[PDB]
Parts: structure tokens; C-alpha cells; sequence
């Protein structure tokens, strides 16, 4: 891991480590070779997926092996995925085992063993022939394909005598590479499935759909009786969060205009706010734009309050505007009462949402994981507050187009008179509450992040270095059959070691299950997440 | 068209095109000629088959003057199938019966020797006496590791065959591209034409496309720029037209002058001989503002 | 446009072979790069040639620099002896001066 | 640049055809429209 | 060690676009325990068995 000082292009590093890679290759053992990892982050791991048999003809091999040399280059052609990565199944492989009493009786070495195997597994050039005008080009075989071709190699060759073949010596099978990682779906079984890695800072929703398309439209060329099933997917979050805030940001809009009905005497002067609070944000977007700035979850959550404080200007324009066209009555061209009104009161509104944009700079002020991860909320704050400032000073042709208080102000006169008349006690009772405020300052600690929850579970349990490759997969199963237990659990996906990928670097004996749960509508009377867990 | 009826010459399909246009053709798309078509699929007999169809419906076209579709499998090969049994009981591997072939049928590169700044390559083969026929083939001297004589016939049996000359792939998929030559008539009439032919006298097959390439791409893109650049225009008009007149009639009344500079213009194109282009799009966007200004000074006055 | 050639040389060996264990795993790599508009590529008794043409709008060097990250990911797939070698820094179009 | 027989001259002569066939059509028919739909407008 | 104990991939058979590994390897009952190491047929340059 080459970490980077903090505000260099990704890009930029890549190329300058890649700079010293080259020099390095030459150095290197015979077969081995450094790889550059992805183009992705932590957050790069999007979807993932299992391809389940639901019948006994395909063995795990030929679930890898598809996955690897189909799905694989299927899934990367897509434009914004950084890679797809492999995990569980088994790969297969020829297996040469030898015989050491029949090496001894014939006399061979392991060298010549291998020589002989290397010198058989190629073809040849067929440089074309000076042949009649029609031309043509030679062509070789050799290429090995069968174990019949791996019995007949010859490995010692006499003059005037036997030669000895690979048979008389080994033998050949196929079989099982040394498993590195392991995945399996419900305590059903083991499964192979694939991982999909999203390049650094790109559209998610996008991707997904189009890889989901892509599947759908691929499933048509499966084997029969092979499935591809889910088991992870940002999509689900993201729609959540995106209907959760719209459906906060309409109640909002709708208690403004139910307040503008009960306070006014059912004007529709609301209609002023609910085209002016809008538009004040699409002006925040736009200058989002324009500097990059990705829409995380918390600047989508903080726009619900940035509106609340915007509403402030609105209403105090429009509760003058109405009270002087009301003040006027006593005494369309004479509406002159509306544009001269909104002025005597349209300096003060800007020079206070100035102050309120202005006084957000020391959230651009810190720098570092904290500036990284807050900085959106800060930003679009700023924007939404600097573009409500415009609008309000613009919004006046909008305020043209378009009991209850007196017990208020019943209330409120004698109150008044009676604080008028202790101005320094009411200064100091303010001081006074100034003061008690220390208390809970020092009780309440102070924590980074809230813990925000995702409709997903991740369990992984701190283990031993020492494990073998078949205990390994039987506490998996036994792991994975336990959480499927639960009655709100709805899918588990199990892994133990790595998904072929350098972003994963899992021992053999590390174990992360991705479990699914059912949706709250669903689970059972009460039943929150912490009792889930 | 001198050129084209001087050097017939039996056996090539003529194209002639300028340098620079004809670089930056197939540098975009890939087919030199101005109107082409890309059979797409998985399978190449499938590919080969369709573009022959296409290739050979092409030709019928009034407007077309030449239509040739690239094979796939126009590769003639001679395969050498090495036994392995036979080859072993003579004792000698495979690599050591083929270097039979990639050396003396052959000629591969050994080394390069030096001469001050210069470097030459050496080469080492047999006789021409033993690449005749494949007959001579079956008939090359093969010294075993045995010290012994025998021929290639003994330990391989050599047959000729067809297969890909060639394997074009556009996107990681085999593709065939058929090049048309139409200089008389238009292009994109030619093309509606050859659509609407393979289209109707044509049948599709599965796991294969036919899609339209060349100058035809860039020309929907352009004309579907143009459709949807011209209310951008319109509006900017209308905008600057109220900010001097400072009212919607008389900006209604000005940018309704426009219709009768289309209908001169295309008047004009027809009167001339030209054909609709990038060109005459951009003529008229630029004859829109001239007509709003006339109708402005009129108007002001 | 902004392409970029990537010209690799098997000694002889059949379209097809060429074209399985060369050009396949380069078309298909390339077409990941950042900003790749398509990828040509056609393979020949002995070469195995791939055009990768960008999006609109794209440093003409910055290209060079993506492809050669994925270059180096991709060579040590590649056969024993086979190595890919980028191409010029010039195109098709170039070709200003020609003499006998 | 319309009646212009050179080096390039294709493609300028394809942009200002339009123009030269459409300054000849919307003058002439403005002359005699603006003032008809003026009158009409002030009435 | 690495070849009859350890068994490294000495090849890889293309198979169209795949392309599997090759093993050599000695059976498991010569590798099974230190025991069996220690016991391991090891063949000399000279054919000498020990």
C-alpha cells in the first residue's frame, strides 16, 4: 500500500507509482508478477451475486469456470465498472502425480519430467509456402487436450530401444486447485459468484441498472437449471433515502401552506413560498456542478433543514406585503403598495441571509477526513442560503402575482409591559440561563459520526491464524445455517478468504457473511434492529 | 468516371477518394467508402452468409454502382495433424517433429548481427525443392533422434482446409463490412433505398445485426443537432427582440419573418443543384439573425 | 479523433490462436479504460493490431497514460514471449510527406 | 464565396447559398407584411 | 521440496480464450506428516536412491 499525502488526483498517483513498477518486473521471481489494484475505493464494492445450480448436473468447477471465462468478460464491458471480481467455485487443473518406485526404476529425474511436459503444449509456424498463385499457410498442432495426449509424452527416448512414455511413470487426472477463498450461499451449499467494483466517484444507481439489464438479457445462454441470485446491491439504500427525503421535504411544504391558510385567513400567498423554496435549491445544485461534489446521503439530509431556514424570509415578506395591502384598504396598476412595502422590509431579509451563508465558513475551514466527509453539508447549506438571499431580493413579482391573532397579541402586550418595567432583571435572568447551560455541555460526549444503518447486516468473527481449507468451509455452513435460523433474515451470503480481487486480502481464516433482511413491514411486532442483533 | 472506365482491370472492386477525407473516414468509423454496412454476431458462418446476401441484394440498387462484402473464412490452410502415437515411437516429441516445419518449411529469425549503427537479420531454411506440393510435404527427410530416416507421412497426416483469414471484432464482437460505391445518384436516397431492399428481400437470422455505418452515422447525429438546435435560437431571438422593443407583439410580429427566408433558402438550394447538409443547416441558423435584423430596422423605422 | 494503437507481434501462429490468447484479452481490457469510445481490433497470420478510439474532449496524452496502466495489467496474461508495444504518437491522417 | 470556383470553396458556397436564397424571399415580403400587420396591430 | 512435495504449476493447457493449470506432484501418501517427509525416495544425479 503506497499511501499518498491528502489532495493529490488519483490519477496522478497511479501514473507515478506505476513510473517505478517497470523497474521492478526484471527483479522479480521467474512466474510471479506485481498487479496495480483497481480504480475503486472502499466503496467500490456494489453488487454481488451467487450462480446457484438447482439440480446435480454442475459440479462447482464448471460454475467457476463459467463465471470466469463468461460472466467475467460480460460484466466488464460495461462502461463505469472498474472490475468483477471472482469469488468461491474451484478451478480446475491436470494433475501429474508421480511415482517415485517407478521413477527409481527407470531412472528419470524430475527435470526431464518437466522438460518433456513443456516441450509438448505449443504449436508451430506455418510461414505460407511458395505454392501455385493460390497461396497457402501451414498450420501445426500440438496443443494438449486430453489425457490420452499427457499418457503419450516421451520422456526418455533410446536409440535401438523402448521409449518410455509419461503413462508407464505418473498419472494424470484432473482436479482441484489449492483453494484460496471460499463462498457459499444459505446453509444449502457452496456456490461461486462474482463481485462488481464501481471506479472512483461515478454514478452507482446507473451501473447497477445496466448490469442488472445486462443479466436479465444474458440469462437466455445459462446452462439449464443454473440461476443468478442476488445477495447485495446500493440501489435499495439509495432509493430509500431518496424517498425518505422527498417524502419529508412534501410534509414540509405542506405544513407551510396549511400555515400560511390558518395564519391569513385562507390566502394563497403560501403558493409564494413553495415556488421560491425550490428554485432558491436548484441554484445550490447548479453551483454543486460546477466544482464536482458527489450528493452523499448527509448533503441530501441536510437540504430538509436548509429549507426550514430559508422559509424565514418568505414569510416575513409576504406577512408585510399583507399587511400593507390590508393598512391600505382603510384609506391593477396601484400596487405600487406591494413593490415599496417589500423594499422597506428587502434590505434587512438579505443582509440576514448574508449573514447566515457567510457564517458557515468554518465548516469549509477544517480539512482532512473530517472536511472530506462534512464539506457537502456545509457547501450545499451555503449555496441554498446565498441563492434563497437572490431570490428573496427577486421574489417581489411572485409576491404580486398571487381571528386567532389577537388572542396573540393579547397575550403578549402585558407581558411586554411587564417586562419593560425589569429590563435589568430580565438581563439578568438571560444571563442567568446563560450560565446553567453549562451543565449539560460537560455531561454530553462528543462522537465523529452518528451510526447510520443500512438495510444490511455484515457478520465477522475474530479467529485463529491456524485453519485448514475443509474446516474452514464446514464453519461456514454451520455459520451461515445458524444466522438463516433467525425469522427475519431473508438471505445469507458467506465467504472465507479472499474474492480474487487486491482490495480483498483475507486470511483463509477470516469469514464475512453478507446477510439480507426482510422488510420492516415484514419482520414481527416490535423487533427493532438492536434486538435483531 | 475516366479513371473508373479506363482501368477496369477483372478482379478488383475500383474506389476513388481523396486522401484526407477518405484517412479521416476510417479513422472514425473504419470502412474507406462513404456508405457501408456492419453484419454483426457470434457465429462467422452466420456473418459470412448474411453479408453475402446483403452484398449480392446490394448490387441491385438503380443508384449503386459497386457493392463487395469481406469474407470471413477466405483462408486457405494446411493443417498438419501430429500424431502423437507415431510420433512417440520413434522417440521425439512434438515440438522436435515441428521444428521440421517451422524451420525448414519455414525460415523463423535466428539472430541479428551488428554493423556499426545498422542491424541485419538472419534467416535459415531448406531448399525450395521441399515446399512444392503437399505432396513434397509428405516426402520431407525427417532425421529422428534415433538417427534413423523416415518421412512425415510416418507421423502426421497433412490435409488442406478452409478458415479465417482474418478476424475483424468491433467491441470484442466479429463483425463483416460490406463496402458500397454509389457516385451518381444521392446518399441518403441510395441508402433509403438499400434499406427499405434488405429490409423486404432479406431475412434476418438470430444472434446477428445489420447496422448502417460510415457517413450516414454522422449524418443522423448532425440532423438530430440541428432539429433540436433550432427553439434554443428561436428563443434567444424572441429575448433580445423584447429587450429592444419592450413588448411581445412587435417581437411576435419580427420573428414571424423567418418562415419566408426558409422557404427563399431552401428555394435557392433546390435552384442550384445542392444537395441538404451540415453546411445548409448552418446557413440557416446564420440566416435566421439576419432576417430578425432587417426585420428590426423595418420595424424601428 | 483521439486513438491510440497498441500493435502486438506473435511469430507465426493461426488467425484464430492470434486472436484468442492476444487480441481478445486486449479488446476486452481496453474497452474499461476511462473515457474509451470503442475499441477496434483484427488479428493477422503473425500481428495482432487494436485501435482504441476516446470520448470527445480528451488530452491526447492523458489517453496514452490510461492505456499504458492497463497495458502493464493486462501483459502479464499474455504468452511466454509475446509483449505489446504502444503505437506513435501520430494517426492515420499524418502521413504529411511522401517521397521516391 | 458562392459563385467562388477554388480551393474549399464547397463548403462556403454551401453556407451562404441559403443565406443569399432567403435574403431575397424575407425582405421582399417583409416590406409589405410589417406595415400590413402593424396597422393591423394598432387598430 | 517445491516440485514432489510442494507441486508448482509447470504449464497451462489453452482451451479456446481459458487457460487451466498444470500440477506435478508426488502422492499423498509420501507427503502426508514430518514423518513421511523424513522419509521422502529422493533419486541423485548418479540414479542413486535415498
Amino acid at each position: 500500500y503506497v499511501i499518498f499525502e491528502d489532495g493529490t488526483d488519483p490519477y496522478w498517483a497511479r501514473s507515478r507509482v506505476l513510473e517505478y513498477l517497470n523497474q521492478v518486473q526484471g527483479k522479480l521471481p521467474a512466474g510471479v508478477s506485481a498487479e496495480l489494484g483497481p480504480d475503486a475505493t472502499g466503496v467500490g464494492w456494489i453488487y454481488e451475486y451467487a450462480l446457484v445450480d438447482r439440480s446435480g448436473k454442475h459440479d462447482l468447477a464448471d460454475l467457476r469456470s463459467l463465471q470466469d471465462w463468461f460472466l467475467k468478460y460480460e460484466l466488464k464491458t460495461i462502461p463505469d465498472v472498474a472490475e468483477v471480481a471472482s469469488v468461491g467455485g474451484v478451478v480446475k487443473e491436470y494433475q501429474v502425480v508421480i511415482d517415485p518406485q517407478r521413477l527409481a526404476q527407470y531412472g528419470i529425474s524430475l527435470a526431464e519430467v518437466k522438460s518433456a511436459l513443456d516441450a509438448s503444449n505449443q504449436e508451430a509456424g506455418g510461414s505460407s509456402i511458395e505454392l501455385a498463385e493460390a497461396e497457402y499457410m501451414v498450420r501445426a498442432s500440438g496443443y494438449l487436450q486430453t489425457l490420452d495426449d499427457f499418457n503419450h509424452i516421451v520422456l526418455k527416448a533410446s536409440e535401438n530401444g523402448v521409449p518410455v512414455y509419461l503413462r508407464d511413470v505418473a498419472k494424470v487426472q484432473i482436479g482441484p486447485e489449492m483453494r484460496r477463498g471460499i463462498a457459499e450461499l444459505n446453509g444449502e451449499g457452496e456456490v461461486a459468484g462474482g463481485v462488481v467494483i464501481l471506479r472512483s466517484g461515478k454514478n452507482a444507481r446507473e451501473v447497477i441498472a445496466a448490469v442488472k439489464d445486462k443479466l436479465e438479457t444474458l440469462k437466455s445462454s445459462l446452462p439449464e437449471g443454473v440461476e443468478i441470485v442476488t445477495t447485495y446491491d446500493r440501489s435499495q439504500l439509495i432509493d430509500r433515502a431518496i424517498d425518505n427525503l422527498s417524502g419529508k421535504l412534501l410534509e414540509e411544504f405542506i405544513v407551510v401552506a396549511v400555515v400560511c391558510a390558518l395564519f391569513l385567513w385562507h390566502v394563497r400567498s403560501a403558493l409564494v413560498a413553495i415556488i421560491s423554496l425550490p428554485l432558491g435549491l436548484c441554484i445550490a445544485f447548479i453551483v454543486m456542478h460546477f466544482q464536482g461534489l458527489n450528493a452523499n446521503i448527509m448533503s441530501l439530509g441536510g437540504i430538509a433543514i436548509a429549507v426550514g431556514a430559508m422559509v424565514d424570509a418568505a414569510i416575513v415578506m409576504i406577512e408585510n406585503a399583507h399587511k400593507r395591502l390590508e393598512e391600505w384598504q382603510h384609506q391593477k396598476t396601484r400596487w405600487q403598495v406591494i413593490t415599496d412595502a417589500s423594499v422597506e422590509v428587502g434590505p434587512a431579509l438579505f443582509i440576514s441571509l448574508l449573514i447566515i451563508t457567510l457564517s458557515f465558513i468554518p465548516i469549509f475551514t477544517l480539512e482532512g477526513q473530517e472536511g472530506r466527509l462534512f464539506g457537502p453539508l456545509a457547501f450545499t447549506k451555503t449555496y441554498a442560503m446565498a441563492g434563497a438571499a437572490l431570490l428573496a431580493i427577486v421574489v417581489i413579482p411572485i409576491l404580486m402575482g398571487y381571528p386567532l391573532n389577537r388572542f396573540l397579541i393579547r397575550v403578549y402586550h402585558p407581558l411586554l409591559l411587564k417586562v419593560l418595567h425589569w429590563p435589568k432583571t430580565t438581563l439578568l435572568v438571560a444571563a442567568l440561563s446563560v450560565l446553567t447551560v453549562l451543565w449539560p455541555l460537560n455531561k454530553v460526549g462528543g462522537e465523529f459520526l452518528p451510526q447510520i444503518n443500512e438495510g444490511d447486516l455484515l457478520y465477522m468473527p475474530s479467529t485463529l491464524p491456524g485453519i485448514s481449507a475443509a474446516e474452514a468451509a464446514s464453519m461456514l455452513q454451520k455459520t451461515d445455517k445458524l444466522i438463516m435460523s433467525v425469522p427475519e433474515v431473508a438471505r445469507v451470503f458467506g465467504k472465507t478468504g479472499k474474492a480474487e480481487t487486491a482490495t480483498d486480502s483475507a486470511p483463509l481464516e477470516m469469514v464475512e457473511t453478507t446477510i439480507q433482511l426482510k422488510p420492516q413491514e415484514q419482520w414481527r411486532p416490535g423487533m427493532t434492529m438492536d434486538k435483531i442483533i | 468516371e475516366e479513371l473508373d472506365n479506363t482501368v477496369r482491370l477483372p478482379g478488383l472492386a475500383n474506389l476513388w477518394v481523396p486522401p484526407i477525407r477518405n484517412r479521416i473516414d476510417m479513422l472514425s468509423t473504419g470502412i474507406k467508402s462513404p456508405i457501408g454496412i456492419k453484419v454483426s454476431g457470434t457465429v462467422l458462418a452466420d456473418i459470412d452468409a448474411m453479408a453475402e446476401q446483403i452484398e449480392e441484394v446490394a448490387r441491385t440498387v438503380p443508384g449503386v454502382a459497386s457493392a463487395l462484402a469481406e469474407r470471413l473464412e477466405g483462408g486457405r490452410y494446411i493443417n498438419v495433424e501430429i500424431n502423437r502415437e507415431k510420433a512417440a515411437r520413434y522417440g521425439m516429441t512434438v515440438a522436435d517433429v515441428q521444428l521440421f516445419v517451422t524451420s525448414a518449411v519455414g525460415g523463423a529469425m535466428v539472430g541479428e548481427t551488428v554493423e556499426g549503427i545498422a542491424r541485419y537479420p538472419i534467416n535459415l531454411r531448406y531448399p525450395q525443392s521441399w515446399r512444392d506440393s503437399p505432396q513434397a510435404l509428405r516426402q520431407l527427410p525427417i532425421l529422428t533422434p534415433m538417427k534413423q530416416q523416415i518421412t512425415l507421412a510416418d507421423v502426421a497426416d497433412i490435409k488442406v482446409s478452409t478458415g479465417p483469414s482474418m478476424l475483424k471484432t468491433e467491441n470484442a464482437r466479429p463483425t463483416s463490412w460490406i463496402y458500397i460505391d454509389a457516385r451518381d445518384r444521392d446518399m441518403v436516397s441510395v441508402v433509403h433505398d438499400l434499406q427499405k431492399a434488405i429490409a423486404e428481400k432479406v431475412q434476418l437470422k438470430p444472434g446477428t445485426s445489420v447496422a448502417f455505418s460510415g457517413q450516414f452515422e454522422l449524418l443522423e447525429r448532425a440532423n438530430h443537432k440541428l432539429k433540436l438546435m433550432v427553439p434554443m435560437t428561436l428563443m434567444i431571438i424572441f429575448v433580445l427582440l423584447y429587450l429592444a422593443f419592450r413588448r411581445v407583439g412587435e417581437a411576435l410580429l419580427i420573428i414571424s419573418s423567418v418562415p419566408f427566408a426558409l422557404v427563399g433558402g431552401i428555394w435557392l438550394l433546390w435552384w442550384m443543384g445542392f444537395h441538404l447538409s451540415v453546411a445548409t443547416g448552418t446557413g440557416f441558423i446564420a440566416l435566421a439573425g439576419v432576417a430578425a435584423e432587417f426585420g428590426v430596422v423595418m420595424l424601428m423605422y | 479523433d483521439v486513438q491510440v494503437i497498441i500493435k502486438t507481434s506473435y511469430p507465426g501462429q493461426a488467425p484464430q490462436i492470434v486472436e484468442n490468447q492476444v487480441t481478445y484479452p486486449l479488446t476486452t481490457t481496453m474497452l474499461s479504460v476511462p473515457g474509451a469510445k470503442t475499441v477496434r481490433g483484427f488479428s493477422q497470420f503473425g500481428d495482432s493490431y487494436v485501435y482504441v478510439i476516446f470520448e470527445d474532449g480528451t488530452d491526447p496524452y492523458w489517453a496514452r497514460s490510461r492505456v499504458l496502466e492497463y497495458l502493464n495489467q493486462v501483459q502479464g496474461k499474455l504468452p511466454a514471449g509475446v509483449s505489446a508495444e504502444l503505437g506513435p504518437d501520430a494517426t492515420g491522417v499524418g502521413w504529411i510527406y511522401e517521397y521516391a | 464565396i458562392l459563385w467562388g470556383t477554388g480551393a474549399g470553396s464547397e463548403v462556403m458556397s454551401r453556407i451562404a447559398a441559403p443565406m443569399i436564397g432567403g435574403m431575397i424571399t424575407a425582405p421582399l415580403l417583409s416590406l409589405f407584411i410589417i406595415p400590413a400587420a402593424y396597422k393591423l396591430m394598432w387598430l
